[PDB]
């Protein structure tokens, strides 16, 4: 199978640049945190 | 907040540039890294 | 100590030019002629 | 160590980049100031009568 990705080249390079500009895309829409709100087994309600 | 923030790609940067440098020593060669570093985005696209 | 052990052996075996034996820069023409010729002289002045 | 860096000038190259870029970093997030504390430190209890 590699030996016949080898004979290829160019058409694998295009795959890799699809593959990076797919990265790019997915890591642009996904959004970003800092660490999970994690249940505790516990909370507070207030009354004011 | 407003005491610095965002200081990431910065660090990233220089991050890739040591491993570049590291991999370039390990080869004797300035080209051979980037047989190894172009595999980076291989791994993110299936976390993303 | 470092450099002088990793760096400078590492410049002076690659970019370094080859001088032919013999000469000691006296060949030169202009100022570092001069330089070398009378250094060479007073090398010897201070041997003796 | 010379023989091994004169064989493999990248290497040599690699540790002098990597001590400048760790320098460089180091340099611009360095506290500023004419000395460093060299005067010793004191209490002082103040009173009022
Ligand atoms: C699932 C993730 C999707 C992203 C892409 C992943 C990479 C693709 C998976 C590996 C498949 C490679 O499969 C391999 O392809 C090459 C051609 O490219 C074939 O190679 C064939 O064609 C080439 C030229 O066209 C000839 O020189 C070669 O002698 C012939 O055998 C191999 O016989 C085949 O086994
Ligand atoms: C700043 C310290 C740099 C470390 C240098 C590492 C030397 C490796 C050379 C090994 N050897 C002696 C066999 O050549
Ligand atoms: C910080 C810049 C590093 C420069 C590395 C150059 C390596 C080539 C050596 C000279 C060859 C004649
Ligand atoms: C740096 C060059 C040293 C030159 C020394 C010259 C001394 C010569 C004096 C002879 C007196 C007997
Ligand atoms: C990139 C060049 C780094 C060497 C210069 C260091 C200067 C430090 C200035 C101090 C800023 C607080
Ligand atoms: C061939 C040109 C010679 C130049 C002489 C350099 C100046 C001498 C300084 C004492
Ligand atoms: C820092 C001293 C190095 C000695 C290696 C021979
Ligand atoms: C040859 C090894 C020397 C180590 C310098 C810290």
């Amino acid at each position: 199978s590699v030996g016949g990705i080898l004979r290829s080249t160019g058409r694998y390079l295009v795959l890799y640049l699809i593959i990076v500009v797919g990265m790019a895309y997915l890591f642009v829409r996904l959004p970003s945190s800092f660490l999970p709100d994690e249940d505790q087994g516990v909370f507070m309600t207030m009354v004011q | 907040e407003r005491l610095s923030g965002n200081q990431a790609p910065s660090l990233y940067a220089i991050s890739l540039i040591v491993v570049f440098l590291c991999l370039a020593a390990l080869y004797e060669s300035w080209s051979i890294p980037f047989s190894v570093m172009l595999v980076v985005p291989l791994g993110v696209i299936g976390a993303l | 100590v470092l450099v002088a052990l990793i760096l400078t052996p590492a410049l002076c075996a690659t970019m370094l030019k080859p001088i032919a034996k013999g000469d000691h820069g006296e060949g030169k023409k202009g100022f570092f002629g001069w330089f070398n010729r009378m250094f060479e002289k007073s090398t010897h002045h201070y041997t003796d | 160590m010379p023989n091994f860096f004169i064989d493999r000038p990248i290497f040599a190259w690699v540790i002098a980049i990597i001590i400048m870029l760790a320098g460089g970093l180091a340099a611009l997030k360095l506290p500023v100031a004419q000395y460093p504390t060299i005067a010793p430190p004191a209490v002082t209890i103040s009173a009022s009568y």
